[PDB]
RNA sequence: GAGACCGAUAGCGCACAAGUAGAGUGAUCGAAAGAUGAAAAGCACUUUGAAAAGAGGGUUAAAUAGCACGUGAAAUUGUUGAAAGGGAAGCGCUUGUGACCAGACUUGCGCCCGGCGGAUCAUCCGGUGUUCUCACCGGUGCACUCCGCCGGGCUCAGGCCAG
RNA sequence: GGGACCGAGGACCGCGCUCUGCAAGGAUGCUGGCGUAAUGGUCACCAGCGACCCGUCUUGAAACACGGACCAAGGAGUCAAGGUUUUGCGCGAGUGUUUGGGUGUAAAACCCGCACGCGUAAAGGUGAGAGCUUCGGCGCAUCAUCGACCGAUCCUGAUGUAUUCGGAUGGAUUUGAGUAGGAGCGUUAAGCCUUGGACCCGAAAGAUGGUGAACAACCAUCUAGUAGCUGGUUACCGCCGAAGUUUCCCUCAGGAUAGCAGUGUCGACCUUCAGUUUUAUGAGGUAAAGCGAAUGAACUUUAAAUAUGUAAGAAGCCCUUGUUACUUAACUGAACGUGGGCAUUCGAAUGUAUCGACACUAGUGGGCCAUUUUUGGUAAGCAGAACUGGCGAUGCGGGAUGAACCGAACGCGGGGUUAAGGUGCCGGAGUGGACGCUCAUCAGACUGGCGCUCAAGCGUCCCACCCAUACCCCGCCCUCAGGGUAGAAACGAUGCCCUGAGGAGUAGGCGGCCGUGGAGGUCAGUGACGAAGCCUAGGGCGUGAGCCCGGGUCGAACGGCCUCUAGUGCAGAUCUUGGUGGUAGUAGCAAAUAUCUAGCGAAACCACAG
């Protein structure tokens, strides 16, 4: 759209750099995480661990999960695998259980110096309703 | 920023059109017809022409 | 955190800022090289800044800040004076601003030519008052 | 305008007063131009009136948008694979109906004529047949076109 | 003791003679009404006349602030000046006439000589503050350079409207 | 060759050409004029054309009705509590400090011990599918389908059992506000609903407690009572924009659902979709022609016109073989499993600035006219059905006013050309041209008046001309859409640059902006060398609400910007208060203070005028 709803400067930093990428470059993945940045908060529902390590099963336990949204602690997984994750916002325990396991826990703005176009890269959406 | 006609403005019209300038000189356009005795009409199509 | 600075600086308050009904906002700092609040010209939001001063002896300096002295607003700005001859202080100019904004570069050269024309009608004007006594 | 004529005028691009489009002659194209016939009136035109539409009043439809046909790069780029490279082949693509018809004649936006330069008939909302100018006038739609061009 | 309250048609009915004046047999009902000036210095005196009134004259920074008193809108009214009209006036668009008012580009720069005076000129000296290499003072002089000032010379650029 | 109107843009880039520079991606050159006035503005008057009095309400529309003597000030969707949807924010399987305690520079700010409220607890296959890819594949969210588990229900009824308790195995067309890797809590802003005076004003009443009399009345309160039904309901601009219907239920006094308008999400994306033609097809073989063919509109070889359903490949085709809970005598069919090849006419046309689903939200349920088809009756009109188009909510050109009807639908301008209608005058444009007819004791006019008669009437034909907000070309405004813009720009990326299309509007929805009182911050803001206010046949800016400056008066405070806040914007309510008028120096000398002439002196009524 022409404008994100969200007053945070950072997201519009964000938006500013994700315009330019997708503006700039042929990959999808900055569009698509441009339009997910413009998207509200309802419509970008938590992530949980338990989904990530979920997904993170056949052969993408070496990609790095993309996540437009929080990523939040899930008491049911007893054990968190290695997983390198880019999102908005990490709940203190879902950050501490991350990097306790050997993770790692990045920001969109380290993805997008470090992944340009999204080689290699896991987006994850969480669940809707 | 202004569009000009090709038939009021000769060099819009040789931009678009680069045989307009041998068109006009060779005379295509004031072509005569083919040169011999032509044969005159038939009398079966004037009975037929003016009838009852 | 120029862009951050800029953003609270431009959307929400500036001390500096005169907003005007027709169709321009203007800048009321000092160092600002064009007295328009905008991103390019904001002394605030850029770190590495430069303009051009006129001091009352009449001396014209060219001041220049950089990001590493940001945090000593006492040791914000290095004053370099600039030549009499026009075209020495046009190269000078070139010289100190190498590697710029080329935005910077024009606007330090358009300020530069500005006061000059200034000082010379004033000291024509200065010359007619003193003749005619009004 | 009843729903259905208008729904005609809609699908040929008439969708404004004194607008002329290119129709190659089918008998599906033929049967609707026969149902808005109270609204139009058409006919056969000669190679001047094609060319001076194309040349004079020529617009195209790039990317939705009505550009002037002031060169051959839009014509090129627009047509090039159709083998329609200049405004000459628009022409002869036009007036020889060939292959690639449906893109040509698509590709021009509706002709935007003027009111003609002499006026109409005096009754003009009655056949041509009648004494009017709805309907099919054939090889007199050229002098039509030399006052609407 | 206070307020993101109200400011004299508001805020309590009542900022002032207010449960007063006034009404009702009575129970009860219940207004309107603030501001001269810093200081009364609240207009002496002369002169009309019977007035809650004038003319001179005086106080005052001011009286077109005179206890009708800070400012003083509109409705409505009078004097003077101009224009128009007598089977409606008023309005929209467009010229004209008369009267009045405003006043267009704020109207400049560059070269070439001669003289003068300063400097960022002098690998001149001394001092001060500094972001430690940049600024600012004081004293020397015009070989060079650069600025100005004065007297001559020349070129150019200039706002609007017509053909 | 003659004329008119226009000159958008602003270094270069491009296509080109008649190539030493050109008429090739938008006007320059030369000459002249301009300060005792070039050029503007204001007021008054005259002149040409145009123009029903504003608001409310009813009607299909009018027409009536209501309100309006004038001016100033005041004047009406507010505040709580409880639900609900959406935007922002913090934390997140948790969240919420503010009952309270501690603390304090003291109603602020800062801290939190135990509770408590709400919420959480008590991973399967296949096929699509964004995205990624080492080109092999991996596959989010979500959907479809096949499965798994559970509260509980239907039988079969285990080892066992205290000997009268229990449910193991195999089966069911099972359900659920069930599980299948949590989304909530708090706060802010906006909208909606319920209740409180509840947008403002407006009964008859009823009750409680008092005051008087003399054959029920009055006063105060409950009470801002309540019911219907009126009247009124406050700046501008922009964008989008209706319905007056389907179905259901029951009060009569009505709601729900869907439809028209809008928002968000998901899925594709000119794939696909369509008030459409064509092909085949449905009811009309309806008209016609022929019957030197048969037979008899009902005859037919052929076949109209005219409208209206269905299908036009990938969500597809065909055939062969197993299963099923179905079906029939029977793969007789149906569904679940088969296989093949067709992506270079993938299987008509044309258009495509897109469509479907889910969820959420305002206003509306009139009727009238006309057309097509059909039925019935009357002396004749007329009555009953479906249909679209319009009006309500529409301006402009014509139409003698209107209305209907014809044209054509609307940003601000310049030029050109027309539509309907016109060219004797009013009135812009022909006393134009060809052929005939008509003299009417109130002819006739594709007449309104004057008037017209080898027309200025009637019928046909031809030529030129006139002008709508319509069409075309250019300029400018706004909106929408497309494109570009970072080892940053020669302009706030909420900026700038390029391009195209479009512009009516009631109820209603959304956005932007102007103004008022007060609060926090700031402008090192203005000001007794003159703030605020007010007046003003001055000067500017803005489309506009408005804003800025000059001149006069005046005498103590005030303004801009970014946020916050509200008792925030008036033409009307037989609105409130105050002031002031025509009537009118009139009626009359009346309470207060039979005529003429002094002095005194109203009221009804009043949109503006006959
Ligand atoms: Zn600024």
């Amino acid at each position: 759209r022409k404008a994100p709803k969200s007053d945070n400067v950072y997201l519009k930093l964000l938006v500013k750099l994700y315009r330019f990428l997708a503006r700039r470059t042929e990959a999808p993945f900055n569009k698509v995480v441009l339009r997910r940045l413009f998207m509200s908060r309802i419509n970008r529902p938590p992530v949980s661990l338990s989904r990530i390590a979920r997904n993170l099963k056949n052969g993408n336990e070496k990609k790095t999960v993309v996540v437009v949204a929080t990523v939040t602690d899930d008491n049911r997984l007893l054990q968190v695998p290695k997983m390198e994750v880019a999102a908005l916002r990490f709940t203190a325990k879902a950050r501490a259980r991350i990097e306790a396991a050997g993770g790692r826990t990045l920001t969109l703005d380290q993805l997008a110096l470090e992944k340009p176009t999204g080689a290699n890269t896991l987006l994850l959406r969480g669940p809707k309703n | 920023v202004q569009k000009k006609n090709p038939l009021r403005n000769k060099q819009i019209m040789l931009r678009l059109n680069p045989y307009a300038s041998t068109f006009a000189k060779e005379k295509l356009g004031e072509v005569k017809a083919e040169e011999g005795k032509p044969p005159k009409v038939p009398a079966s199509f004037k009975e037929l022409l003016h009838e009852a | 955190s120029d862009e951050i600075v800029w953003q609270i600086i431009n959307q929400q308050f500036c001390a500096f800022k005169l907003k005007t009904t027709k169709g321009q906002n203007f800048c009321r700092n000092e160092y600002s090289v064009s007295g328009l609040c905008n991103r390019q010209s904001c002394p605030l939001a850029n770190s590495r800044y430069a303009t051009v001063r006129q001091s009352p002896k009449g001396t014209i300096y060219l001041y220049i800040k950089t990001i590493e002295r940001s945090h000593m607003p006492s040791k914000w700005w290095e004053k370099i004076k600039l030549s009499q001859n026009y075209q020495k202080a046009l190269e000078q100019i070139d010289q100190r601003l190498q590697f710029f904004p080329k935005f910077l570069i024009h606007k330090c050269k358009q300020r530069l030519t500005r006061l000059v024309q200034v000082a010379i009608r004033m000291r024509r004007i200065a010359a007619e008052e003193a003749r005619l006594g009004e | 305008i009843p729903p259905k004529p208008r729904k005609i005028l809609q699908l040929l691009r008439l969708r404004q007063i004194n607008n002329g489009v290119f129709v190659k002659v089918t008998k599906a194209t033929a049967e609707m131009i026969k149902i808005v016939e109270p609204w139009v009136a058409y006919g056969y035109p000669n190679l001047k009136s094609v060319r001076e539409l194309i040349y004079k009043r020529g617009y195209g439809k790039v990317n939705g948008q009505r550009i002037p046909l002031t060169d051959n790069a839009i014509i090129e780029e627009n047509l090039g694979k159709y083998g329609i490279i200049c405004i000459e082949d628009l022409i002869h693509e036009i007036f020889t109906v060939g292959p690639n018809f449906k893109q040509a004649a698509n590709f021009l936006w509706p002709f935007k004529l003027s009111n003609p330069n002499g006026g109409f008939r005096p009754r003009k909302f009655k056949h041509f047949i009648e004494g009017g100018d709805l309907g099919n006038r054939e090889e007199h739609i050229n002098a039509l076109i030399r006052a609407m061009n």
